């Protein structure tokens, strides 16, 4: 989930926006 | 600011700024 994608690897706007409502 | 490793409240605050009025979900184990 978001921690794997943005904390343990480099985040991106695309991935953040996957978690917007 | 989004293109880095973001952990804990750092990640939460990025979500808050990017998602704006859409709001968001933070599930650090899922
Ligand atoms: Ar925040």
């Amino acid at each position: 989930g978001i921690v794997e994608q943005c904390c343990t690897s480099v985040c991106s706007l695309y991935q953040l926006e996957n978690y917007c409502n | 600011f989004v293109n880095q490793h973001l952990c804990g409240s750092h990640l939460v605050e990025a979500l808050y700024l990017v998602c704006g009025e859409r709001g968001f979900f933070y599930t650090p184990k899922a």
